[PDB]
């Protein structure tokens, strides 16, 4: 979807990824040592996104041991390719917002749907699940054998967020980079990359205003190869196109990639349908951007600062798009006949047709009394803008309210958003849901087993008093392409107050077993034997009974508060939980003396302001005057390079030499 | 000159109030500029004309107006010099109209008015008038003392009637033959919005078509400012028209036309002066808005009274000059 | 050209002639009088272009071949007859004939005439098409010709009454659509002009667009051929071009959002105008980066757009520039040349691919960097920077005096006789700058005499034309002018695609060497070539039962009088009026042609009906640009769809409407708001 947009219109932001051979070094056919130096080039920290190994698709394992071990097989693979220094973060999905609980519904109900006509566990995945518990367990194994088992991995943390953490898995690491900038002694140097499958990554790679980032993944259009997503050379597209002159106000370009990112999520995201002006694949993302550099210096200010609206400026961005969606439905309709008779030379609404706007909320909500369809599509906007606001706050300053939800199947039109400064937005943070809460407000009916057996009554029977919350059958409105691909399973909303008080009733009749799966915890960190804090740590959480000790940037970097682990044992030996396999390398137990399993907590949560820190240090540039003049006047256009260097910060120079500076006139003057 | 480029750039009517200066009334509202017009026709012609009835439009329009638009309080002086009754204002009435003068708000409408007026207008004719002075209409000041004017010899009965009229601008160029047809009258109010907004419209419309058509103006362009003192929308009107377009509207469609009433009424007025005062015999025209029965035909006495109002009104410089006229 | 630019941008511009005729009015087909109302809709003035026809060369598709004259004067006749039926003027009939053109243009066709000499001698190894110019006797009989026709044509058509015909033959100084641009702006600057005079004009030139936009008068159109199958007896149909329609899309383009200062769409016309100058135009070679095939139009176009914001005023005003509102435009076309010219170098070779797959030195190398420097000296060879320097910079000011030259000359008619672009090649855009510090000044001059164009035009081998006694010094090597006349020139390529648009590089004629041969040969000549050798005014021939017909002759006539201020009359036509000499209306208008009875008949008349009077324009005046006041506009044509398939259409390259044209209604303003009328026609409908 939007990946073959950046490509096509980025070609530069993606490389291909050396990973060389088994032995990397020839001459002496040396085979790959974690010490050697990476052709991809040196890197600090690595995030991984756990969802893209335990649900690779690729449609096979069918036993939970067969591919634990294929997992950390291929998990290996990925950390040797990158090779990072200092941090791995390894984030799991928890229990997700209420607002991406409506758009998980309608991804599980529909493979229940794909199950009963293809009758004529992919589900156990998400968080809760006695799966996730055997994984959950296996990678502190994990972390623990490579640590004590690898010199090459001597001086590097690891920091597990297994399901049992509160919040979603990318959320996780956006909080966590978040908390690192709050930290004055921070490096802004640490060259980052996170590994995902996801496209919202690309945009929040740029939240971070981290300019030394990348993104790994493997080729979609393709050992599997993989591709490198420089996140600095987009950087460098983005403060050349957004670079509009006759501005009112002094250029910035940190808030234009916030304007830039925001624009991006009414063309797609996942918390609210898409207007029905938009279609991504219709390239609506240049429309908005259009749209918004036209209109950008009459306004006074930018459309978001920090992740806040600015209400009258939005309300004046999309009030030219107001203007154009009768051409947009004109040439929808246009082009798809167009389209029907091009294979054979070789409704309701009438979107194309003026009045539309009756008919749609006519329609759609089956009434046609113009008080009630006034009072409607007024209600809609304000509840729309809300969720702008809610996921704007979410990619910034993480969640602002776990129980808010979009309660309508569809957008409103871009006129309706009027009068929008008279609207009021107020969040309520909460807690989220427990992760037996959270199952089976998204588990289908197909899908009990993994659901323990005292709730599966409130799921299954007919007299269940929350049965009506659980419908076999649901209507598919089409609203889509040709039938289904993305058709809409409406459901009626799960209501929170009745089903809270069904829930707890059978608290008391679970195992202590699952009642320690029913809880919100903290998560972890790891240290090598050899590593610089190792005695440290030890020092203080071991010898003067410590209960808990602040961290600052340190040796690896890493931030926040440690506290020990009651569950955990000096003197004891860990031992892989998963029965060991033949044709896979048998990992012995380890004895707790050579490494630390220590409770992890970040700093405390402060307003992030969005702009680079000081001190940094820029690479070099790979536009040339064609790359740039291909994008500045090309408008609508149809690999080895170099990465051992210009990948990190290049240089020793926070500034730049330019006009009249001493080392400056030296180079030029050198010259002449 | 006005093209519809210029309502359609929304120029604001309001820029410039405290620069509007305004004369007198007292000084004003004097027939020095007709007797003076009266005073070549006879230097020429070597006869006294006809002409018996001689004041300036207000008082008919007023007069006109009175059968339906009787909220007017006035005084008029009746001098019968010489057996031309020299109808105008009564002096010391003017110095009280004054204080009766008074506010912000209406002082504000004139300026609006007056400023229409200097930006849908041209000191030159069009192909004459440099770029710059038209592109300097709004830089101006707002002088509401020097106009132009002519005298009409109108006629209602057996009567002939001199009026002078403050012409607000020609059409297009100065026609030789018959200037009456190219003049324009300019006037604007606020926009219409409402049935209580086009009845106050009508009343506005009845009491300018009185005005034009005693001057005989067939062209009425119309401004429409807004609440806060700015052009929004204009259109013309014929003079002739505007009784069709008033008896003939579908909006609200509901008595009779008071045009031809109101005429018949002025005629009845005309013979009620030409009988009333015989010669040299200065008397007091005066209405009270409560009066709405009668028309208050008073002569004033005691030799001092009619002697100062004779002057006032009556320069000797037109006294002597029918000395010699009856030589 | 970009006539098919204009026609794919703009679509509903064009609309079929139709040429109906034998209308079967009550059943019978009888033929169309002239009085009868016109399909096409009503029209008030008709201003032809004799170049528009007389040319056997312009269309050599077909076998017309016209070997005798008097065949040639009788087509030309029946040509016109055919489109002033189609046309049905019914106020004014202008006729302008190219006469002696200003120095900075025969220049741009000695080029033409040249390369029409060049390639006809390598053709050796047909009519004389180089006739057509002022001076020649052949225009001397054409002159006298169509005086007879349009005498003719008044006393004979009952429709003809009320039409006044204005002769402006070769004789009169001035070019061509220059002449009609400056009767009209004559008609602009008298206070009883009617703002609602509809005009249209016949021709063939693309620049005749643009000016129809310069006059501002909103009723207007022209009329124009087929030009899209004609390329293949028969009727060839024939394309109006609506002009005010035209105004409704620019108007919509160029209205720019959020400025200092307020839109005025007849003044962005004006600056519209102005960028199409650059593009293409026959005074001023092209930049080197402008290329209308490449579509540069709307190129200048997106950059204005941009600009504006930005600045505080327009480009121009009234035909005047402003030069540092020019700078930034053309200071920030020059970031883009590094681009186009890789862009233009690399889609010829992926071009040149597809074709693969089917089957003074240049080298420049536009594409590579460092062009600037290696484009002077590969042109003017020469290594100095300090010469290149020098001569870079010069040649920029020449070249700001020509588009303030040629926007003068299309709006306060021709400021200078005597300029001329002195250079053979146009300026980067890179070297616009410091513009503000150049100065700019004009001298009016007085007009070459026709034989003194003849020699400043044609070339060696068309010495006929040109009187015998000149072709010593014309032809012969002794003559002290010879060097002007080479046999053979060195055409510059210039890296074009076929030799034909190549540049021919000719020494420019001295302006002292030219005449003051001829004044030596002045003596010998003729009578009848020195009363053919002087320049004249124009000509005005009125009918006998047209409504001035007894004015002009009480005074021209009978009171003796010399000059009569005609000022506006029934037919629109206003200025001063003179008799001919001692020409008596009593005498017999013989016909020239010695007709063959091949076409019609053509019988002649006396000079008693009719009456021609030596014309002359109105006094000079600084004509500004406005629309009139009073002025009605006509019915909008546009609705709703073109409007916004323009705005975000981008590229959009994949039954006539007569009731539009000419002036609807009779309000000056459109009823919008609270105007009474308005609310009466939504308010008084709706209840």
């Amino acid at each position: 979807a939007l990946f073959r947009w950046l490509s096509r219109k980025y070609p530069k932001i993606i490389s291909p990824v050396i990973q060389d051979e088994d032995v990397d070094i020839d001459g002496e056919s040396r085979p790959t040592r974690y010490e050697d130096p990476n052709p991809n080039g040196e890197l600090d920290n690595l995030y991984l996104d756990m969802n893209g190994i335990v649900h690779p698709c690729s449609h096979v394992p069918e036993t939970e041991d067969e591919m634990m071990l294929d997992v950390f097989a291929y998990t290996e693979n990925v950390i040797m390719m990158a090779r990072p220094r200092k941090v791995i973060y390894i984030a799991v999905d928890g229990v997700a917002p209420r607002a991406k609980m409506n758009q998980q519904r309608s991804r599980r109900f529909r493979s229940a749907q794909d199950a009963k006509d293809a009758n004529e566990d992919s589900n156990a995945i998400t968080p809760g699940t006695p799966f996730m518990h055997r994984l959950a367990d296996s990678l502190r194994y994990w972390a623990a054998y490579k640590l004590t088992t690898d010199p090459g991995w001597s001086g590097i943390e690891v920091i597990i967020s297994d399901a049992s953490v509160p919040g979603e898995g990318e959320h996780k690491i956006m909080s966590y980079v978040r908390s690192l900038r709050s930290s004055p002694k921070h490096d802004p140097n640490t060259t980052h990359c996170i590994y995902g499958l996801a496209a919202a990554l690309i945009f929040l790679g740029l939240a971070t205003h981290e300019p030394h980032f990348k993104i790994l993944r493997e080729d979609v259009f393709a050992k599997t190869p993989f591709l490198w997503l420089h996140l600095n050379i987009l950087r460098e597209y983005l403060q050349i196109e957004l670079n509009v002159p006759g501005l009112s106000f002094p250029f910035d370009l940190e808030k234009s990639i916030d304007d830039w990112v925001f624009i991006c999520f009414f063309c797609g995201n996942d918390f609210l349908p898409h207007l029905p002006s938009l279609d991504v694949r219709d390239n609506s993302i240049t429309t908005l951007v259009t749209i918004w550099k036209q209109i950008l210096p009459t306004m006074k200010g930018y459309l978001t600062t920090d992740g806040y609206l600015n209400l009258p400026a939005v309300e004046r961005l999309l009030a030219e798009l107001a203007k154009k969606e009768d051409y947009i439905f004109r040439k929808r309709y246009e082009d798809e006949k167009r389209s029907l008779e091009n294979q054979k030379r070789r409704e309701e609404i009438r979107l194309w047709e003026p009045g539309y706007r009756k008919r749609y909320y006519e329609t759609k909500f089956h009434t046609k009394d113009p008080q009630k369809v006034k009072k409607i599509a007024r209600n809609m906007v304000q509840k729309y803008i809300e969720g702008v606001s809610w996921v704007l706050l979410y990619y910034y300053q993480g969640c602002p309210s776990w129980n808010w939800y979009y309660p309508y199947h569809y957008a409103p039109f871009a006129a309706d958003f009027v009068n929008l400064s008279e609207l009021k937005i107020e969040f309520v943070e909460g807690t989220p849901f427990r992760p037996y809460e959270q199952l089976m407000s998204v588990l289908p009916a197909a899908s009990s087993h993994n659901l323990p057996d005292v709730f599966r009554s409130l799921m299954s029977d007919a007299n269940s008093e929350i049965i009506d919350f659980y419908p076999e059958e649901f209507p598919l409105d089409m609203n889509g392409k040709k039938v289904i691909w993305q058709a809409i399973p409406l459901l009626p909303f799960i209501d929170e107050n009745r089903l809270l008080k069904a829930v707890q009733s059978k608290y008391d009749q679970l195992t202590e077993d699952e009642k320690f799966r029913n809880t919100n915890r903290s998560e972890i960190l790891v240290l090598g034997r050899s590593h610089s804090h190792y005695p440290t740590l030890v020092k203080e959480l071991y010898e003067e009974g410590k209960d808990s000790y602040e961290f600052q940037v340190d040796s690896s970097g890493v931030s926040g508060v440690a506290i020990k682990l009651q569950s955990f044992d000096r003197s004891g030996v860990l031992r892989l939980p998963v029965k060991q396999l033949e044709g896979y390398r048998h990992y012995p137990d380890i004895s707790n003396r050579d490494f630390l399993m220590v409770e992890f907590k970040q700093l405390p949560k402060s307003h992030a302001k969005s702009m680079i820190l000081s001190g940094l240090i820029p690479h070099l540039r790979r536009l040339t005057q064609e790359d740039k003049d291909s994008i500045l006047y090309g408008g609508t256009n149809f690999e080895n390079a170099d990465f051992k260097q210009y990948i990190g910060p290049h240089g020793k120079s926070q500034y730049l030499p330019r006009q009249g500076g001493y080392k400056a006139f030296i180079q030029i003057h050198s010259d002449e | 000159y006005l093209p519809d480029g210029d309502i359609d750039n929304s120029i604001d009517l309001s820029v410039g109030s405290k620069h509007f200066l305004l004369g007198d009334s007292v000084e004003l509202s004097k027939l020095d500029p007709i007797l003076l017009a009266l005073k070549e026709i006879e230097k020429e012609s070597g006869a006294k004309t006809k002409d018996r009835i001689i004041t300036w439009r207000g008082i008919m329009r007023k007069l006109l107006t009175l059968p339906y638009d009787s909220e007017e309080d006035f005084v008029l002086d009746v001098v019968s010099f010489d057996g031309q009754l020299f109808i105008q204002f009564n002096v010391p009435y003017l110095k009280s109209k004054d204080v009766q003068k008074q506010t912000e708000f209406h002082k504000k409408l004139q300026f609006s008015g007056y400023k229409f007026e200097k930006m849908a207008t041209l000191p030159k004719p069009w192909p004459e008038c440099t770029r710059k002075e038209i592109d300097s209409r709004a830089k101006s000041k707002c002088n509401n003392i020097e106009q132009y004017g002519a005298i009409v010899r109108t006629g209602i009965s057996r009567i002939k009637i001199l009026i002078g009229g403050a012409v607000a601008c020609t059409a297009d160029y100065y026609d030789e033959n018959d200037p009456l047809s190219r003049y324009i009258e300019l006037k604007t109010t606020r926009t219409i919005n409402q049935y209580k907004d086009m009845i106050a419209f009508e009343k506005k419309l009845f009491r300018t078509w009185a005005q034009c058509f005693l001057l005989g103006i067939p062209k009425i362009i119309y401004g429409f400012r807004d609440d806060n003192c700015i052009l929004r929308t204009v259109e013309e009107f014929s003079t002739n028209d505007i009784p069709l377009m008033v008896k003939n509207n579908p909006l609200n469609e509901q008595k009779e036309n008071c045009y031809m009433s109101s005429i018949n009424f002025y005629g009845a007025v005309v013979e009620w002066l030409n009988e009333s005062v015989k010669d040299d015999q200065v008397w007091k025209l005066s209405y009270a808005k409560r009066n709405r029965q009668y028309l208050v035909l008073k002569e004033v006495t005691d030799e001092n009274e009619k002697q100062q109002i004779v002057d006032s009104a009556i320069p000797a410089w037109f006294k002597e000059w029918r000395s010699e006229l009856r030589n």
